[PDB]
C-alpha cells in the first residue's frame, strides 16, 4: 500500500509544515506537524485541560469506536523548544493519506505548554524519527511509520517540502517527477535514534567547496538550518550589513540585501539552497532587518538540518533495516 | 521570526 498527503506551512514565513491526519471512526481530521526528530504522535484531546486550548481541534476518544485504552501507559515530552506535553495513551486507526494503519498508540495530551496552546495551527505532532526515542512508558510505541511498514510497497517515506507552498509526504513510494537527476543515498546513524547523517563539505555562493565532514540530523520539525558556528560566520562573511545580534539571538541583515546561496554536499553530489530560502523575514513587523536562515547550531550541541535545507531538495528517508538517507535536487 | 525546534 501507500499514502499520499498535502503539508502546507503555517505561516506565511513558513516556520512549520501541517499536514492532515484522519484519526478514528469515523474518521477525525486533525493537522499534525510532522517531526523527524522525535517518535510520539500526540494530540489536543478531550482529555486536555480546557484553559490550554487555543483554536485546534481536539481528538475526543470516546466518539471513536475503534479506540482502546492502553492502561498502565503514560508519556511525557519535552522538545528543544524546552516545549512540553504529557498524557495516557490510546491506540486507533490513523490514516494518513488514504495509507491505513490500525492499533496505532495515539498519546492524548492531558497538558501542554504554552508554546503549544497558543500556536492555533497545530493539533498535535507526528513523529517520524526512531521508535526508540518514544516516549511512552512503560513500554516504547512504533512510529506510524514503523507501523506502517510491513505493508508499504517499500519501507520508505519522502519529504518534499515546499518554499512558500504546499509540498507532500509520500509513504512508500518514490516519485520520480518529484525531483531532478539522481538521488544520492548517504548513510543513517540510529545511535542517538535521529536521522542523524554526515554531510561532506559546504560552499558559500559561487566559491570553494570546502570538504569537511558535519555531522546533523535531518529534522522536518525545526525551522532554521544549524550549522557550527565557523560554518554560518564563514556565509554571513559575504553579506555586508549583515551581524550577530544578542537581541534578536542570531544573524540579522537588511532586507533588501541579497544573499548567496549556500551549498551542502551529500556524499559526492551538492545541494544548493537558493539565497532567497536564507531569508528567513523580517525580525519584526515592517523592520528594514531581517532575520537569517542559516544559524550556530552551537549552543544546541547538535547540527540540524532544519527546514531551510530540506525544502530545496527531494528527501527521502529509506528505513530498510540499514537505514539511509536520500537527498534529491527539485 | 518564530523558530522551531522539535528532542
Amino acid at each position: 500500500s501507500t499514502g499520499s498527503a498535502t503539508t502546507t506551512p503555517i505561516d506565511s514565513l513558513d516556520d512549520a509544515y501541517i499536514t492532515p491526519v484522519q484519526i478514528g471512526t469515523p474518521a477525525q481530521t486533525l493537522n499534525l506537524d510532522f517531526d523527524t526528530g522525535s517518535s510520539d504522535l500526540w494530540v489536543f484531546s478531550s482529555e486536555t485541560t480546557a484553559s490550554e486550548v487555543d483554536g485546534q481541534t481536539i481528538y475526543t476518544p470516546s466518539k471513536s469506536t475503534t479506540a482502546k485504552l492502553l492502561s498502565g501507559a503514560t508519556w511525557s515530552i519535552s522538545y528543544g523548544d524546552g516545549s512540553s506535553s504529557s498524557g495516557d495513551v490510546y491506540t486507533d486507526t490513523v490514516s494518513v493519506g488514504g495509507l491505513t494503519v490500525t492499533g496505532q498508540a495515539v498519546e492524548s495530551a492531558k497538558k501542554v505548554s504554552s508554546s503549544f496552546t497558543e500556536d492555533s495551527t497545530i493539533d498535535g505532532l507526528l513523529g517520524l524519527a526512531f521508535s526508540t526515542l518514544n516516549t511512552v512508558s512503560p513500554t516504547q510505541q512504533k512510529t506510524f511509520f514503523d507501523n506502517a511498514k510491513a505493508s508499504l510497497d517499500s519501507p520508505v517515506f519522502t519529504a518534499d517540502l515546499g518554499y512558500h507552498a504546499p509540498g507532500t509526504y509520500n509513504f512508500g513510494f518514490i516519485d520520480t517527477t518529484a525531483y531532478t537527476g539522481s538521488i544520492t543515498y548517504t548513510a543513517v546513524s540510529t545511535k542517538q535514534g535521529f536521522w542523524e547523517w554526515t554531510s561532506t563539505g559546504y560552499a558559500v555562493g559561487s566559491g570553494t567547496f570546502k570538504s569537511t565532514s558535519i555531522d546533523g540530523i535531518a529534522d522536518t520539525g525545526t525551522t532554521l538550518l544549524y550549522l557550527p558556528a565557523t560554518v554560518v560566520s564563514a556565509y554571513w562573511a559575504q553579506v555586508s550589513g549583515a551581524k550577530s545580534s544578542s537581541s534578536v539571538g542570531g544573524y540579522v541583515f537588511p532586507c533588501s540585501a541579497t544573499l548567496p546561496s549556500f551549498t551542502f554536499g551529500v556524499g559526492s553530489a551538492r545541494i544548493v539552497i537558493p539565497g532567497d530560502y536564507i531569508d528567513f523575514g523580517p525580525i519584526s513587523t515592517g523592520s528594514s532587518s531581517c532575520f537569517g536562515g542559516i544559524q550556530s547550531s552551537a549552543g544546541i550541541g547538535i547540527n540540524i538540518f532544519g527546514d531551510v535545507a530540506l525544502k530545496a531538495a527531494f528527501v527521502v528517508f529509506n528505513g530498510a533495516t540499514t537505514p539511509t538517507l536520500g537527498f534529491a535536487s527539485k | 521570526x518564530h523558530p522551531f525546534h522539535x528532542l
